[PDB]
RNA sequence: GGUUGCGGCCAUAUCUACCAGAAAGCACCGUUUCCCGUCCGAUCAACUGUAGUUAAGCUGGUAAGAGCCUGACCGAGUAGUGUAGUGGGUGACCAUACGCGAAACUCAGGUGCUGCAAUCU
RNA sequence: GCAGUCAAGCGUUCAUAGCGACAUUGCUUUUUGAUUCUUCGAUGUCGGCUCUUCCUAUCAUACCGAAGCAGAAUUCGGUAA
RNA sequence: GAGAACAGAAAUCUCCAGUAGAACAAAAGGGUAAAAGCCCCCUUGAUUUUGAUUUUCAGUGUGAAUACAAACCAUGAAAGU
RNA sequence: GCCCUGAAAAUGGAUGGCGCUCAAGCGUGUUACCUAUACUCUACCGUCAGGGUUGAUAUGAUGCCCUGACGAGUAGGCAGG
RNA sequence: AAAUAUGUAAGAAGUCCUUGUUACUUAAUUGAACGUGGACAUUUGAAUGAAGAGCUUUUAGUGGGCCAUUUUUGGUAAGCAGAACUGGCGAUGCGGGAUGAACCGAACGUAGAGUUAAGGUGCCGGAAUACACGCUCAUCAGACACCACAAAAGGUGUUAG
RNA sequence: GGAAUACUGCCAGCUGGGACUGAGGACUGCGACGUAAGUCAAGGAUGCUGGCAUAAUGGUUAUAUGCCGCCCGUCUUGAAACACGGACCAAGGAGUCUAACGUCUAUGCGAGUGUUUGGGUGUAAAACCCAUACGCGUAAUGAAAGUGAACGUAGGUUGGGG
RNA sequence: GAAAUUGUUGAAAGGGAAGGGCAUUUGAUCAGA
């Protein structure tokens, strides 16, 4: 017998691999799975870290995100790399030339990066470009804006967006959302 | 030593040597039935199995832990003898959270070399002679799996004192005869 | 057909299987109860350094 | 049937220390507390306003609201199996400014004095505290001190 | 506790700013290791001065061995042990060629007459009787007659073999 | 060093009984027109500092003083208590082992220290 | 319910032949409680009749010890189911 | 306690002692002495606004309470409350 | 201290039984010895973890391989079949 | 007025220094809080450990418990009834206590060898009818904790005081 | 006075007997011995020899022997229970489908998304194609009238992978 | 043309159930090389 101090047989809790079943994505996950054990590179090791997460951990990156990403100093050159889908974004009206890489591209995001001046590649390609993650700069979706979220950690005094189907007056607005009415949350 | 002891009887004083600084602790209670405390002590002390056995240095923070988990644990002085040949026959290291046999001198110098320590005599010189990097020597060395003594415990029962003719608590010195039947 | 009571029996090793966690210290803690008058004075001197630094920006 | 008041089972806890009733001494009023300051609570109990729950009494805590006869203290409550922030507001009369820090500030200030003058004269620091060492050797004289041998008593009664 | 040996054992009472070189009380303890014989001096100490071994410190601790062990000598030994009900002082006479015997002796005859164990036992004093007719028990004095000699009658010989061809002599 | 005003700690400062106190201060003390308050100028108010006194207050000293304060290998490593045993004992309870460790008691010492301002033989 | 210990007293005098206060130690489970462990997909609920066996804390019978046993009668006790 | 007509053991007056041995609506505990008690003077903070906090606690409600803020007031010479 | 009296219950019966008396009992001491799914070492299964290896004849990178630790289980969850 | 238990602290989110904001605060740049700038890495400031730390979502079952040591209430008491802490059983086999949910030992993948635990070694039964000092004779002897009971009072039984 | 011996401890002193194991599978390492060639007990067994070559080993099965082994399911704190169901066997026999949903995941597209009400078409309930709407989303908040999201590089600070 | 259940034949065992586990003996039977 043994005392042990931490559970046994316990797995890490985080991805080894895609959960998808898409032979193109796991193409990608070799590539980047040969260049994480052989190159030494944290651009590498987060790529494909980031090539296993699900939907919802790999939110959309929309052009202007990108476009704010190059306005910071000094990273106006670099290449944008989304391990996920950059989407278009109508409400910037002044798109930089730039190389992203991206799992996916939206045909509005693709049409506005081309038309500004700029390359939408793979991550292959980049990784035949920058194979240790020279130049690049890894942007990420907002995680914490799903709609999901919002009611998470629903709770008095939280203010967590409780569960409903149909909102409007009448809908949970009476007891326990206002002090004439019993109390307040 | 012996002189000094010698030059204090004839000069009529009593050379009272130094305390001292290192025990050898051995679980001897299984892992049923033991109170939190205790439990925590052992754990802490990386006994977490029968005769499991790690190196202490004496201080007043370690002697108090030593108290808790008396009645759990055989514990004592270790000679020179006893510390070579409990790393040399059951001398594992800890790497990369691994417990890789010490076979070569070169698996110690990759792992404490930093601390000036190159060899498996210099792992046991640093822990006979409580060193500056006493603690980093001891924690890379894994928790001592000695096997039941050889000879028995030398007792009828284990779980009372050493005093009261039993196994547990500070044995000081045959701590040496106890741990290399174990060993 | 009376039972138990009450009783704290194992809810200690209730608690400590997933421990008793330390409450996570953050810099910069809320101001919550923070007097009123200080809080607005506080943040007519927060706004009065926020424009003296951007103006410091030369 | 059952009673847990506010001020249940407080009936030592909130006395006067004996031969030490009577008006709060002045020291306590002129004490001045700051956001941060570390603080012992313990009611006094000639000071019904502004006083500490019983279980607060001998918890220490961080100022962090500063009003005209009170502060605010934040303590750490266990409650089921975590800790939540509780934040008292407590009139000065039943807090005082806690030691548990000073001995940390005075080491602080004496480290770095031996680290100035260490790194004015050599190389040695020896700036951690260190547990209580085994006993070094040493020779102990018989010289007017020749041993003395006892022996167990017998039994008697002296009753 | 087992076969025993006598130590001395000298404490200290730790020395102080105020009191430095304190008194060196020492103590003759029957024991079988010196761990049992310091843990004694220990017990003893605290019985007798304000002192506990947190307080104290060993000086020196060494084994008396008998004076003259291949000679048969008569001891008177005071002891002070606790009953069932209640504590006593009794003194006893060993015949024995040496103190840790006779003591080993005191302990086994005070088990089985007194049920009394180890650890109800203070051995307030073991001595020497140099003159005889001072022996002052008849179960000692008994042996310490002129030309004494007497026979062991039946003898019970120990035999190796579970079987026997000649139905055995008690004969000595 | 004395004294006053304001104090800090709040008896080592309190209490009991005596003795002493120079200078200044403080005080008792003298007076009732005014402001003011009383059954009562006793308290409170006001006026004089003049008529008087250290009697008292106050301060200090004294006492195998009471109390209080401090310390102790004083009692006592006692009482108690954390931990241990397939220890004792029918039990009540107890002993031992590894630790922590009182109170009463006894003895010894002590009897306000001190900040700010002003003042004084 | 049954049985002990102590022995202030009763018993003409004498604590204990036979008793025995104030106390106190027990045993038994043929009382009644206390509890709610078993049984509510069911163990047939009074008593008697009948019949066997067991216990002994013995009523009788056998043999005994004690007596405030002269005899007789009786009482206390022992081995005894 | 020592005193004063009726007046005694208890009525009112006087002094001395008096650490609270009284009183504070009520149960009990805590607290309180130039007061929190007794008496007197003035009053309406037992008001307005909406938040935070403590106890019970799910860190929900309710009750009760704490410290502020923004007003308007009461009282006092005032600090304050 | 041990032993004895005190010491009475119901089917025949329980230091577990036999039986044991300088014990095969009681107290105490010393050794040797016996044996758990525990401890030590080794193999094998699985699980978990850390790594190596897309440089070729390479079809099994969910592959092959190296290293270390671990394995109780109702209700229950999940996984691979 | 303990012991046990218990709050806090033991650094870079630290210590100190210079001076900017404000409608707060002060008699007053007085301070308060927040800032700008500057110095201080071997022990970055006790020990030991750290199959890592932190975070989130979502759901199962459960919401009759019981037992042991110790603390402890009601009760004459209970294998009774009710609390405290821990450890257990439930949910658990295995070796031991003959037997037994809870006691002792020890927790369990499949095997081999070695050694032990608790408990034992006359025979059942693996293992000394071992060694040693005493004690005990019972016309109801005694024979290992939980545990399967015995007391007061007595005995020139016998032993030692 | 000079020894010895016991006891305890140490040796990187020598050596005999017994048992279980032989995992791995080119080399690679650390060493030892040797001046060096090379050898070795140094990152896991080889060498030599015999018999048999089949029921001999082994498997299966029945039996015997030693030791162990209560009847499952269920409710329960607790079941082998003097608690319940079960004489036996076969076949049947109990978390399903639907409407609307929460979390998570996969996929398509993405500020949009949803062809399938319907129309067109067809090799005819399939597949293929499609307009206008409509649903959800892109805006919230208020009881409502109503109003409705950039001071700033869409902010400052602390941390933050890359 | 199953099972329960049954007849016959053959084999085996059988002192108040039977059945089961580990191990081997014996009998029968059999694969691999
Ligand atoms: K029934
Ligand atoms: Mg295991
Ligand atoms: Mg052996
Ligand atoms: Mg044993
Ligand atoms: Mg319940
Ligand atoms: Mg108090
Ligand atoms: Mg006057
Ligand atoms: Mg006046
Ligand atoms: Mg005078
Ligand atoms: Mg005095
Ligand atoms: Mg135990
Ligand atoms: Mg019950
Ligand atoms: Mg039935
Ligand atoms: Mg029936
Ligand atoms: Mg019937
Ligand atoms: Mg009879
Ligand atoms: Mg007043
Ligand atoms: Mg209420
Ligand atoms: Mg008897
Ligand atoms: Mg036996
Ligand atoms: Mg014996
Ligand atoms: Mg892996
Ligand atoms: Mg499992
Ligand atoms: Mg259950
Ligand atoms: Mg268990
Ligand atoms: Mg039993
Ligand atoms: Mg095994
Ligand atoms: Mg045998
Ligand atoms: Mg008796
Ligand atoms: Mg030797
Ligand atoms: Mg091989
Ligand atoms: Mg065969
Ligand atoms: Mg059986
Ligand atoms: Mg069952
Ligand atoms: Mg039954
Ligand atoms: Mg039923
Ligand atoms: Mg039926
Ligand atoms: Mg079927
Ligand atoms: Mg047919
Ligand atoms: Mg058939």
């Amino acid at each position: 017998g043994i005392d042990h101090t931490s559970k046994q047989h316990k797995r890490s809790g985080h991805r080894t691999a895609p959960k998808s079943d898409n032979v193109y994505l796991k193409l990608l996950v070799k590539l980047y799975t040969f260049l994480a054990r052989r190159t030494d590179a944290p651009f590498n090791k987060v790529v494909l870290k980031a090539l296993f997460l699900s939907k919802i951990n790999r939110p959309p990156v929309s052009v202007s995100r990108i476009a704010r990403a190059l306005k910071q100093e000094g990273a106006a050159n670099k290449t944008v790399v989304v391990v996920g889908t950059v989407t278009d974004d109508a409400r910037i009206f002044e798109f930089p030339k730039t190389t992203v890489a991206a799992l996916r591209f939206t045909a509005g995001a693709r049409a506005k990066i081309v038309k500004a001046g700029g390359e939408c590649i793979t991550l292959d390609q980049l990784a035949v470009r920058a194979p240790k993650g020279q130049n690049t700069l890894i942007l990420r979706g907002p995680r914490n804006s799903r709609e999901a979220v919002r009611h998470f950690g629903m709770g008095p005094h939280k203010g967590k967006a409780p569960r409903i189907l149909s909102t409007g007056r009448k809908f949970e607005r009476a007891r326990g959302r206002r002090r004439s009415k019993g109390f307040k949350v | 030593i012996i002189q000094a002891k010698r030059d204090a009887k004839a000069a009529g004083s009593y050379y009272v040597e130094a305390q001292h600084k290192l025990v050898f602790v051995v679980r001897i209670k299984g892992i049923n039935k033991i109170p939190p405390k205790p439990r925590k002590v052992l754990q802490l002390l990386r006994l977490t199995r029968i005769n499991s056995g790690t190196f202490v240095k004496v201080t007043k923070a370690t002697l108090e832990l030593l108290k808790l988990i008396e009645p759990y644990v055989a514990y004592g002085y270790p000679s020179y003898s006893t510390i070579r040949q409990l790393v040399y026959k059951r001398g594992f290291g800890k790497i990369n959270k691994q417990r890789v046999p010490l076979s070569d001198n070169a698996i110690i110098e990759a792992n404490l070399g930093k601390y000036g320590i190159l060899s498996i005599d210099d792992l046991i010189h640093e822990i006979i002679t409580v060193g500056p990097h006493f603690k980093q020597a001891n924690n890379f060395l894994w928790p001592f799996k000695l096997s039941n003594p050889s000879g028995g415990w030398g007792v009828p029962r284990k779980f009372k004192h050493f005093i009261q003719g039993g196994s547990f608590g500070n044995r000081e010195e045959f701590i040496n005869k106890l741990v290399k039947s174990m060993n | 057909a009376k039972s138990k009571n009450h009783t704290a029996h194992n809810q200690t090793r209730k608690a400590h299987r997933n421990g008793i966690k330390k409450p996570k210290t953050y810099k910069y803690p809320s101001l919550k109860g923070v007097d009123p008058k200080f809080r607005r004075n506080h943040k007519h001197a927060l706004h009065g350094t926020a424009k003296a630094l951007a103006a410091a920006k030369k | 049937g059952k009673s847990h008041g506010y001020r249940s089972r407080t009936r030592y806890m909130f006395q006067r220390d004996f031969r030490k009733h009577g008006a709060v001494h002045l020291s306590t009023y002129l004490k001045v507390y700051k956001v941060g300051d570390i603080v012992d609570i313990k009611a006094n109990g000639s000071i019904q306003k502004g006083m500490p729950h019983k279980f607060y009494q001998g918890k220490t805590g961080v100022v962090y609201n500063v009003t005209k006869s009170s502060v605010g203290v934040i303590i750490n409550k266990m409650v089921g199996n975590r800790y939540l922030e509780k934040r008292l507001n407590l009139r000065v009369e039943h807090i005082k400014h806690s030691k548990c820090r000073q001995e940390f500030l005075e080491r602080v200030k004496a480290n770095a004095a031996k680290r100035a003058e260490a790194k004015a004269q050599g190389v040695a620091v020896q700036l951690k505290r260190q547990p209580a060492q085994p006993r070094e050797s040493r020779i102990v004289s018989t010289e007017g001190n020749v041993p003395q041998t006892l022996a167990p008593v017998p039994y008697e009664t002296f009753i | 506790m087992a076969h025993f040996k006598e130590y001395q054992v000298i404490g200290r009472r730790l020395p102080t700013e105020s009191v430095p070189e304190p008194k060196l009380f020492r103590m003759r303890i029957f024991a079988s290791n010196e761990v049992i014989a310091k843990s004694r001096y220990w017990y003893f100490l605290q019985k007798l001065h304000k002192v506990k071994k947190a307080s104290g410190e060993i000086v020196s601790i060494n084994q008396i061995n008998e004076a003259h062990p291949t000679k048969v000598k008569n001891f008177g030994v005071w002891v002070r042990y606790d009953s069932r009900s209640g504590t006593h002082n009794m003194y006893k006479e060993i015949r024995d060629v040496s103190r840790v015997a006779a003591v080993e002796t005191l302990y086994q005859d005070m088990a089985a007459r007194h049920r009394a164990r180890f650890r109800s036992i203070h051995i307030l004093k073991v001595a020497e009787i140099e003159k005889t007719a001072d022996v002052k028990r008849q179960y000692v004095k008994q042996f310490l007659t002129k030309d004494l000699k007497f026979p062991l009658p039946h003898r019970v010989q120990k035999s190796t073999k579970t079987f026997s061809y000649k139905r055995p002599s008690t004969f000595y």
